[PDB]
RNA sequence: GAAAAAAUUUUUUUUUAGAAUCUUUUUAUGAGUAGAAAAUCGUGGGGUUUGUGUUGAAGCGAAAUACGUGAGUUUUCGUGGA
RNA sequence: UUCUCAAACUCCCAAUAGGUAAAAAGGGCGAAAUAACUCAAUUUGUAUUUCACUCAUAUUAAAUAAAAUAACUCCAAGUGGGCCAUUUUUGGUAAGCAGAACUGGCGAUGAGGGAUGCUCCUAACGCUUGGAUAAGGUGCCUAAAUAUUCGCUCAUGAGAUCCC
RNA sequence: UUCAAUUAUUUUUUUUGCUGAGGAAUUUUAAAAUUAUUUGAAUUUUUCUUCUUAUAAUUUAAGUUGUUUCUAUACAGUACUU
């Protein structure tokens, strides 16, 4: 239960076959790792990849296995980074892109987010070809390199933003931004 | 509507590739008669029998048979029914039907399922397959026999 | 009379659903067994939280040593799962040149 | 100005709106297409097999009723 | 008169306990076949093995979709599916032909594999069986065993718990105890339900289609 | 909103209630209804549903049908759920026990003469309640003249009907349409 | 809304007038529907005039019944009293309008003495 | 075929169904022009029945703790004089 | 060898849509009968018939079905100008143009949304109370968030939701 | 200082909103439930542990009842109906 509120998406295991046959006694076995919402779309994206790739359909198919990827801490920050193949209105273009998290998932939230925002990119527009973890070193970015230097600090660069009790309408003398 | 016979020629009634003439022994023989059903088909060779446009393909009981003719029980949609219509044909464009021996393979197999089960005094089911969902499996799969597939970038 | 046969019931007056779960007479007159799940339920409950406390210590030593024979061959098989897609990444990287 | 031309519309729906009927005569086709000289042999064997059973029916039934 | 009545009294009796000791072993073989699961699928994972679980033979087919407007194959599967109200839930029997009638239908209707405590608790609150005659039904809500008792006795899954085995295992008569039960009219689907449009494998919110074990979620929330 | 053919509702057809105003029919059919009822014997309901049957549509029988039928029943007990029907065809002398709805006079005269019984059907139902070693006789429908006169079209080919026709006279519909020589014949 | 009263529903206040009827002078105040005709009201445009249909219906048990819970009879011959007073608990007296003065009080006297109500007995004094 | 309450075992008060197109009960259902049906309601006359009339009818105007889903019915007050 | 081609050309060739099939008034394997058909062959076949022996069916001869609300017969009504949408589509530069196909609507039917609106979306209606939602929204007009979360955006005529 | 999260089978609890058809002369009956007893078993072993043996009651069975107010100690009033 917790008391956790924002941000939800998954990682996914998913291992699948070609159904046995008199022609082939031994199916190919076919492994992949997927972000999704839940196992039910998990299943269709991997899915859409087997028919994309193979000739293999849900019908000429098996699932060998699907089971939930948790990361190793979700406390300790990684630089991963994202190869996208995504499409625009005229054709299709690759990308890949570095995001710095603790999760995976955080990241995949953060390309989604990034592909909507900077390209009006929609979800069914995108995919995902690898997301892994990159050292501090090696990162293109300069948003990403500037957050590993040595120090880092800030005086405050956001407004408040109160619980809805101190909302209120009025006040009773003028405010101010923030404190110094 | 301006419907003549016939038409529709270059759809229907054209020849099956290097078709002609095709008239050899084995056409003839069959034999089932008054009880059985028979599939209309065109002949490229023979124009003396042939039925009208609409009783290509489709299939109906026989209820007369003459020399080389046949009298055909056909099913045919007038608008609001379905009614049965009497089309006589010919002995080139009548092929076998094989709905009955469908039926009547499933009647034989079952049947020997029958006289084993009842020699044998059993309570078992000779009634056909659903198909019904996959049960439980195994595998046992070393690292060498398993694939990682990934989308693939534009090339 | 003797002829004609012996008088038959009317329908029952409608009455309320009485459909509750906790409706504890209408759910065991509908499902005889639920007083022997009560009870399982039950013996479950009345051993309570000090117990249950005395009982912890006890389920986490046996789990731990259960858990970590499990989990050590698990890491293994997820290790598998890391290889394998390490092992596409740098075989497509060098391959694309 | 013109009066329609092809329309087939709606009658589709008002044929399954009453249903598409299908013919129930069934048994024992009949009459004059049956064909010539066999059916009247077959005839001719019916009534054979009629005046044996007649003769049968009629002898069992006058004998035991009187 | 005194017999008669003694001896019905004498046959609800054995019956309550028959019913009784088939609930608790039903009770232990679920709950067993569900270990068992855990225990294969925990043996080969960690064994370097490949398990693969059955299908789930049944599946609960709740329609999300006005009457309306219909295209004319969907509206023949939508009567021999039997969910002629918007609401309609039904459990069906997955096979084949029934596969492909729940495709025809796909974008209207959402599905799942309904779960063994969601499928006793809808038939708890919600059963309704038809007590009337063959195409002469009236709507009874199921408040005792008797009047179950009398349309299943042939058949001697008699009494609603064993009516729940059959749904749950999808067991040797399935067909006509689903035909008896009312197909459950359902409440709208509370708080998160939202986007009446397309299908849930569109990124996109929206349950219709395949939600596999998130129908439970879904009939909890209207039940 | 609920999908059902005929919004769900089941129509009967046919009759739904005896409406005849004749008191003796309307106290029958009480009785009878109240036997069907109770015993629930499919004699007695055949019985109530062939009392509220259209008058027009119930049918004579001729006695010579009568005694037709009869001939391989020892019981002697028919009844009748119509008109009985007098012969001036043949000797008709074999008796019979007979309950019918209506007997004409003639009829009921001869039977009674031979040492039949002519039976009503209050005494039927006192005597007979569950219809037991007993016939249940219809009269035939035999193409009445309605029937005579419908049937899909007299008119078209290959169908035998009676059309409008006056043809006591000489020079009535004959030709075009009913003649080979003249256009063509139905 | 509507006008409960013990177990006495009564579902409908402000009886119905004919549409139009506003407007025009020469139509009827008294209801018609507009059945005859098409009419564009009929059709259900909301708020533009309701309607009756029989589901205002009264409940079976309450059927005719007045406040009083007792039925109402009219009476306008003093024997008339005679069948009706063993269920006098039941209904109740109307003395009907056209009654002369001598037959009224002696109508109102003897219904008095028979101990069932008569709702218009205080008037026509 | 007996239920309750009031009294002070014994008195009083309320209720006490059998109309078979009727009554009790259950469940399902309710779009609607053209169009078809059924159940009603109202007007003129007649036979039939048993009532209303000059201590005031019909009619009319204003209304009615009124009744009916409704068409309407019934009533009160005022006029009115057959 | 090579470049481009046709829906009025066809080596090859779909999906969709469409047809026949799934046993008891019948079917099996047998005997006997009947003939003026057949065949040397009045049991050679045929067909028919009478006798047999016997085919799953406690639920089932694959599913699924408020499958008899089905059939069938009668008598009579109204109607015979249509129009709108998606997809496929012919003519015409195009048309809220002319003409279709399949289905669904409107017409004859509405409640809520689409500011507004005959056809779009949601959803089809006895009379009421309570609930929880749909389409759709939640600065104010105007009922619900000046919500959360990551982007992008300054416009000397910014931009704002299918049919529109 | 901790003992997660998410499924699985379960068991509750804090406030509280709305609703009350009905009226059981041979089915508001029967069984269930629960309590106090009684006898025999059981098993996780028990202060909501289970069955059945016998006995009584009750309600969670078997569709709202109760208590105290008020109108009012009125005769139509400004309250009440409309």
């Amino acid at each position: 239960i917790d008391n956790s509120l924002n941000t939800n998406i998954h990682q996914y295991h998913i291992v699948g076959r070609a159904i046995p046959t008199a022609k082939d006694k031994n199916p190919n076995v076919y492994r992949m790792c997927i972000f999704a919402k839940n196992d039910t779309n998990a299943k269709s994206r991997f899915w859409y990849f087997m028919k994309k790739i193979n000739k293999l359909k849900k019908s000429n198919g098996e699932l060998l296995a699907c089971e939930q990827i948790k990361e190793r801490f979700p406390l300790r920050v990684k630089n991963y980074g994202v190869l996208l193949r995504y499409d625009s209105r005229t054709g299709t273009h690759n990308m890949y892109k570095e995001f710095r998290d603790t999760t995976k998932e955080g990241a995949i939230a953060q390309l989604y987010s990034e592909m909507a925002g900077r390209h009006r990119a929609r979800a069914s527009s995108i995919n995902i070809i690898r997301i892994s973890e990159i050292s501090s070193s090696l990162v293109r970015r300069p948003h990403i390199k500037q957050l590993l230097k040595r120090r880092l600090r800030f005086p405050a660069l956001h407004l408040p933003t109160l619980q809805k009790e101190y909302r209120k309408k009025f006040a009773s003398k003028r405010p101010s931004t923030y404190r110094m | 509507k301006s419907r003549g016979k016939r038409s529709g020629t270059r759809y229907k009634f054209s020849k099956k590739f290097r078709k002609h003439g095709e008239c050899t022994a084995n056409k003839y023989l069959e034999k089932l008669n008054y009880g059985d059903y028979v599939d209309i088909v065109c002949d490229s060779t023979q124009q003396k029998g042939m039925p009208f446009n609409y009783y290509h393909g489709k299939t109906g009981k026989i209820f007369h048979i003459t020399k080389r003719g046949v009298g055909v029980l056909v099913n045919k949609r007038v608008k609001h029914r379905i009614e049965q219509k009497k089309v006589c044909v010919r002995i080139e464009h009548v092929r076998k039907s094989r709905c009955n021996e469908d039926f009547l393979l499933r009647k034989i197999k079952n049947a020997e399922l029958i006289k084993e089960a009842k020699l044998k005094n059993e309570h078992i089911n000779i009634k056909r397959k659903t198909e019904g969902p996959k049960p439980a499996a195994m595998i046992k799969v070393p690292p060498s026999k398993i694939i990682t597939i990934e989308p693939l970038p534009f090339y | 009379q003797a002829s004609l046969l012996a008088k038959k019931k009317p329908c029952k007056k409608r009455l309320q659903n009485k459909n509750s779960l906790t409706n504890f007479a209408v759910r065991c007159r509908l499902n005889p067994a639920y007083k022997l799940l009560r009870s399982l339920a039950v013996l479950r409950m009345r051993k309570s939280i000090l117990e249950k406390s005395k009982n912890k210590k006890e389920k986490r030593v046996q789990k731990q040593i259960q858990k970590k024979e499990l989990q050590k061959i698990n890491h293994d098989y997820y290790k598998g799962v890391a290889k394998a897609v390490k092992k596409k990444k740098k075989r497509e990287e060098k391959k694309a040149k | 100005a013109k009066s329609k031309n092809h329309t087939n519309h709606n009658q589709n729906r008002k044929a399954h709106k009453n249903g598409i009927k299908k013919p129930k005569k069934h048994k024992f086709m009949s009459r004059k297409g049956l064909d010539p000289n066999f059916f009247r042999n077959q005839k001719y064997c019916l009534k054979g097999i009629q005046k044996k059973k007649k003769e049968l029916k009629l002898k069992a039934k006058q004998e035991k009723n009187n | 008169a005194a017999k008669k009545i003694k001896t019905l009294k004498l046959i609800n009796k054995k019956k309550r306990n028959d019913l009784r000791q088939r609930t608790l072993r039903y009770e232990e073989e679920y709950e067993s076949e569900r270990k068992k699961i855990i225990e294969l699928k925990r043996e080969a994972r960690k064994n370097n093995c490949f398990y693969r679980e059955a299908e789930k033979k049944v599946v609960f087919v709740i329609r999300l979709k006005g009457v309306n407007k219909l295209p004319p194959k969907v509206r023949s599967v939508f009567r021999l599916l039997r969910l002629l109200q918007v609401h309609n839930g039904v459990f069906v029997k997955v096979n084949k032909a029934t596969k492909e009638m729940l495709k025809i239908v796909e974008p209207y209707v959402t599905y799942g594999y309904p779960t063994l405590s969601t499928v006793r608790k809808l038939l708890y609150k919600r059963g309704y069986v038809r007590v009337g005659k063959v195409r002469r039904y009236a709507r009874k809500k199921i408040q005792d065993n008797a009047d179950i008792s009398k349309h299943l006795g042939k058949y001697n899954v008699h009494g609603i718990e064993d009516m729940v085995y059959q749904l749950y295992t999808c067991g040797p008569v399935f067909k006509k105890v689903n035909n008896f039960l009312w197909a459950f009219k359902l409440k709208p689907p509370r708080k998160g339900f939202k986007a009446k449009r397309h299908a849930f494998n569109e990124p996109r919110p929206g349950d219709w289609g395949n939600r596999e074990a998130h129908i439970n979620e879904l009939i909890n929330r209207m039940i | 909103g609920i999908a059902l053919k005929n919004v769900g509702r089941i129509k009967k057809h046919g009759r739904k209630h005896l409406v005849s105003k004749n008191p003796y029919l309307r106290l029958l059919v009480k009785l009878y209804n109240f036997l069907a009822r109770r015993t629930n014997a499919n004699f007695n309901k055949i019985i109530a549903k062939r009392l509220i049957m259209p008058k027009r549509y119930r049918p004579p029988l001729s006695l010579s049908k009568l005694q037709y039928h009869m001939a391989n029943h020892p019981n002697d007990i028919a009844v009748v759920v119509g008109s009985i029907t007098d012969d001036k065809r043949l000797f008709s002398l074999k008796q019979l026990k007979v309950c019918a709805l209506r007997f004409t006079e003639t009829a009921r005269k001869r039977i009674e003469d031979a040492g039949g019984e002519c039976l009503t059907f209050d005494q039927l139902a006192l005597k007979y309640p569950t219809g037991k070693k007993c016939v249940l006789l219809r009269g035939p429908t035999k193409a009445r003249t309605a029937e005579k006169h419908f049937g899909k079209a007299p008119g078209k080919p290959k169908s035998k009907a009676r059309p409008y026709v006056r043809s006591k006279g000489r020079k009535f519909e004959k030709a075009r349409g009913r003649r080979k020589s003249r256009a063509y014949k139905k | 809304a509507v006008k409960k009263v013990g177990k006495i529903i009564k579902k409908r206040t402000k009886k119905f007038t004919r549409f139009q009827s506003n407007r025009f002078m020469r139509v009827k105040p008294a209801w018609r529907k507009p059945r005859g005709i098409d009419c564009r009201v009929r059709r259900r445009y909301k708020g533009t005039n309701l309607m009756p249909s029989i589901g205002y219906g009264s409940n079976k048990k309450t059927k005719f019944l007045l406040p009083n819970n007792k039925y109402k009879y009219v009476v306008k011959n003093v024997k008339e009293m005679e069948p009706l007073i063993m269920n006098h608990t039941k209904y109740c007296v109307q003395i009907a309008h056209n009654v002369s003065s001598k037959k009224r009080k002696q109508i109102i006297e003897r219904a008095k003495q028979m101990n069932v109500s008569v709702i218009n007995a205080k008037a026509r004094l």
